[PDB]
RNA sequence: AAAUAUGUAAGAAGUCCUUGUUACUUAAUUGAACGUGGACAUUUGAAUGAAGAGCUUUUAGUGGGCCAUUUUUGGUAAGC
RNA sequence: GUGAUUUCUGCCCAGUGCUCUGAAUGUCAAAGUGAAGAAAUUCAACCAAGCGCGGGUAAACGGCGGGAGUAACUAUGACU
RNA sequence: UUGACAUUGUGAAGAGACAUAGAGGGUGUAGAAUAAGUGGGAGCUUCGGCGCCAGUGAAAUACCACUACCUUUAUAGUUUC
RNA sequence: GAAGACAUUGUCAGGUGGGGAGUUUGGCUGGGGCGGCACAUCUGUUAAACGAUAACGCAGAUGUCCUAAGGGGGGCUCAUGGAGAACAGAAAUCUCCAGUAGAACAAAAGGGUAAAAGCCCCCUUGAUUUUGAUUUUCAGUGUGAAUACAAACCAUGAAAGUGUGGCCUAUCGAUCCUUUAGUCCCUCGGAAUUUGAGGCUAGAGGUGCCAGAAAAGUUACCACAGGGAUAACUGGCUUGUG
């Protein structure tokens, strides 16, 4: 809801410690198949014949994600460090 | 669920003709080239194939063909590709006229001949032209094919008239329709048939409920109905 | 492609002429390049200069439009019309929305929508030429405008565009391709990484090309 | 602004006196926390009671409860 | 499927089913092809049916609206 | 039901592989004028053509690199549709 | 004679496929059901002056919203009379003056709050890192929330301070899996090298039945084990309603 691009929020690394503005952007998804563990095994079914597995996985949701707020700094050099904002729907800075 | 009717029968079961029952068998013969004698004595009754067959020749040293509606019970019944057309005679269709009309007929050369053997219904050879080796004909059916020159035929209408151009008044009658072939008679009008009897499916109201055409290519069991179809009303 | 032969695109890419000796008037370089090619809405570019250094090199007429008032916010100057009884019938869909956004600067107009731009004004517009951008819309269109007009720097925004420049004739080397990135800032990289983001380009002065990569 | 009920405290290891320790904060003879040496305890409101008292393991059943008097919730009411 | 004869088969193909050469184009699996790494491998493009688009189809499943005004006592509807 | 791969090998008409890119180039309303069009452009070349600082319109171009139509054009062995 | 690599046969892939197989179909409930959520929460009360405390008790709020609606310092002080009225003239809105906290603090209700905790300005990003301890069921269970510290690193003021999110009391989520942020740390077990896989610590991705199964009906053809724990009927209170 309006969070501003990039603001000095302190933080650290270290090798840097003190403030330093930080460009943060929110966090993204990552496809897996066929690396994941959860794959390595979960290819399966046992296996002429299948179904899944007990969380598989019809619930209820909640109708509102999370941010994934990805703050990062540029002179600390390091690292793109994660914080969580939580109240949706919103978006970026604005204002 | 059971096993719907239709998918119950085919196999032998428990129904299956008059497999001992009747006379010779269709039958035009085996195949030489020129003509050879028949004397038909006698035009057989049989059973379920009404029409009557008529038992003949028998000439290279002592057959029974189904017979168009001529027998002169001794009838000119002379056979064989080179042979003067005519109601009777049975010539390779390679040689015949133009606008004839051949019974039994043989779908490829030789192989006795089935093609319209039915009561009645002939094979008017309407075509001949457009040949190489082949023949434009008819069929008792509505729909056009090429034969292949020589084979067999007829030569005049299929014995027996309107085996039933009607009218079969009484439930009896069935006391053939059967007698004859399998048990088809009666036929039990199936959507009374419970949920669990046969595919139809009651139900309270009655109700053939939901669908009726039938995708071909169901699951022999989810077939049964109105096959699989292109219309429906009149 | 960011190699050795940046100088070979501007060095030895600085006197190839066709013909004789080498003229005898002034010099006409740059370095081309582009915005962002992200979409002219979202997020393409911010604010910094390069530089670059220039202006426009043929015509202006960009877009600025939205009330009545919107006009002689283009009428000391020169710019596109949004019209007012046009956003219910046809002031955006594609060869419309494109007219008032569609020139070659980019926008530099104010604000007024409501709930129509997710298929229409707003929206049909964006990659295309214009979305609704940073032109301090507030006071007009001209003192923003030195972002929409000269100085410049290089407002790289709508589709593609920008600018470029160093020296005159000839006296760059190292520094005439790392003039061409000296040419190039917010527009070349930027916050959260941006050392790169496109696939090629081009480049000269009016020689002969640049980077035959 | 009650009554009933409800926290604490009690004679007493407690004060009183002497100084000693450093990470603490005071500018420190500033204190803090801790500890030595020293005076007096059976103690002069609290009462009343003790079949010591403390402590550790373990492992049953139980988890459907129901009455009354007062104080109350619903409900015309109820052996609700 | 419906049930002698007799008469009589209204209108609906959007929905669900069925079904046709049909659609100038979009998905669409396995092998087969291309591209990239050192490969493992991961990106690609095209790709049968099918789908979706087009048509017919109700003696196929089944369907068959609702409110306003609206003179020549009065209520009234062939009216709109 | 449909595809691929095996069962499956004799011959014969036509693509694509080895082992290729170049020219006219733009039929709404307006600017004297070539609009799916971009911009680097103040210059290209001993001329000044067009520009351009002016520029309207739905979008401005000669120095032209290009994200994209039409017309226009070479095979000798295996290979494979 | 016909058929002539075709078809067929075989192996995988995809369509299709209630004909067939298996499998499931929350709960609390004045009896089951349709309904409502006292299934997760918060304020007020009910609740008997510490705490605790029941209903399908009464009156209401909760699955968000805030980059500032956060953080510090300045200033200032919030819904009447009497004055000046031109589109204003009941006033919508403008400027003067002289006194009950009747206003305002996002959102329910209650607490709180006046050189403020409200309003106008000024400057920032503490809504930060590491932990741990605490408090919240009379609380021994993890969770969310909140309190005081430590160590850092900032804000803001001249300072002393204050600030670890929205004045306080509501506004959220285990277990495998997956993704990411972390040293560039640990191992692939005959040695290496990279590629990949695996680990460690800090997060996001869902569980609302919110201590967290992944789940359509119908039976009047039906069936079983138990329920006066549970409804039709008698009786029973009670008698509103007659």
């Amino acid at each position: 809801v309006n969070v501003p691009k990039t603001r000095k929020t302190y933080c650290k690394g270290k090798t840097c410690r003190k403030h330093t503005q930080h460009k943060v952007t929110q966090y993204k998804a990552g496809k897996a198949s066929l690396f994941a563990q959860g794959k390595r095994r979960y290819d399966r079914k046992q296996s002429g014949f299948g179904g899944q597995t007990k969380p598989v996985f019809h619930k209820k949701a909640k109708t509102t994600k999370k941010v994934v707020l990805r703050l990062e700094c540029v002179k600390c050099k390091t690292r793109a460090q994660l914080t969580l904002k939580r109240c949706k729907h919103f978006e970026l800075g604005g204002e | 669920m059971g096993r719907v009717i239709r998918n119950q029968r085919k196999g032998a079961g428990s129904i299956f003709t008059s497999h001992t029952r009747l006379r010779q068998g269709a039958a035009k013969l085996r195949t030489e080239r020129h003509g050879y004698i028949r004397g038909i004595v006698k035009q057989i009754v049989h059973d379920s194939g009404r029409g009557a067959p008529l038992a003949k020749v028998v000439f290279r040293d002592p057959e029974e063909i189904f017979i168009a509606n001529e027998g002169v019970h001794t009838g000119q019944f002379i056979y064989a590709g080179k042979k003067a057309s005519l109601n009777v005679g049975n010539v390779l269709p390679l040689g015949s006229v133009p606008e004839g009309t051949i019974v039994s007929n043989v779908e490829e050369k030789p192989g006795d001949r089935g093609a319209l053997a039915r009561a009645s219904g002939n094979y008017v050879i309407i075509i001949g032209h457009n040949p190489d080796e082949n023949k434009t004909r008819v069929r008792l059916p509505s729909g056009a094919k090429k034969v292949i020159s020589s084979d067999a035929r007829g030569v005049i209408g299929v014995i027996a008239g309107g085996g039933r151009v009607d009218k079969p008044l009484l439930k009896a009658g069935r006391a053939f329709h059967k007698y004859r072939l399998k048990r088809n008679s009666w036929p039990k009008t199936r959507g009374v048939a419970m949920n669990p009897v046969d595919h139809p499916h009651g139900g309270g109201n009655h109700q053939h409920i939901g669908k009726a055409s039938t995708i071909s290519r169901g699951a022999v069991s989810g077939q049964k109905a109105g096959l699989i179809a292109a219309r429906r009303t009149g | 492609i960011t190699s050795s032969q940046v100088r070979e695109h501007v060095k030895e890419l600085l006197k190839y002429s066709n013909e004789t000796k080498k003229r005898n008037f002034l010099e006409t370089v740059e370095l081309q390049v582009g915005l962002k090619n992200y979409d002219p809405q979202r997020d393409k570019r911010f604010s910094g200069s390069l530089k670059l250094p220039n202006c426009p090199r043929p015509n202006m007429s960009i877009c600025i439009f939205g009330d009545a008032f919107d006009v002689d916010r283009a009428k000391s100057c020169g710019v596109d019309a949004m019209s007012v009884d046009d956003l219910k019938k046809l002031n955006k869909n594609k060869k419309l929305i494109k007219k008032l956004s569609k020139k070659y600067n980019a926008f530099i107009a104010s604000e007024v929508l409501i709930k129509q731009v997710p298929r229409l004004l707003g929206p049909q517009l964006s990659k295309a030429g214009k979305f609704p951008t940073p032109v301090s819309h507030n006071d007009d269109l001209y003192g923003k405008v030195t972002d929409v007009r000269s100085t410049i720097k290089f407002q790289l925004k709508k589709v593609l565009c920008l600018a470029v420049a160093v020296g005159n004739v000839e006296m760059e080397e190292d520094v005439l391709v790392n003039q061409i990135l000296m040419s190039v800032n917010f527009f070349v990289s930027l916050l959260k990484k941006n050392w790169q983001n496109v696939g090629s380009l081009v480049v000269k002065s009016s020689m002969g090309p640049a980077f035959r990569l």
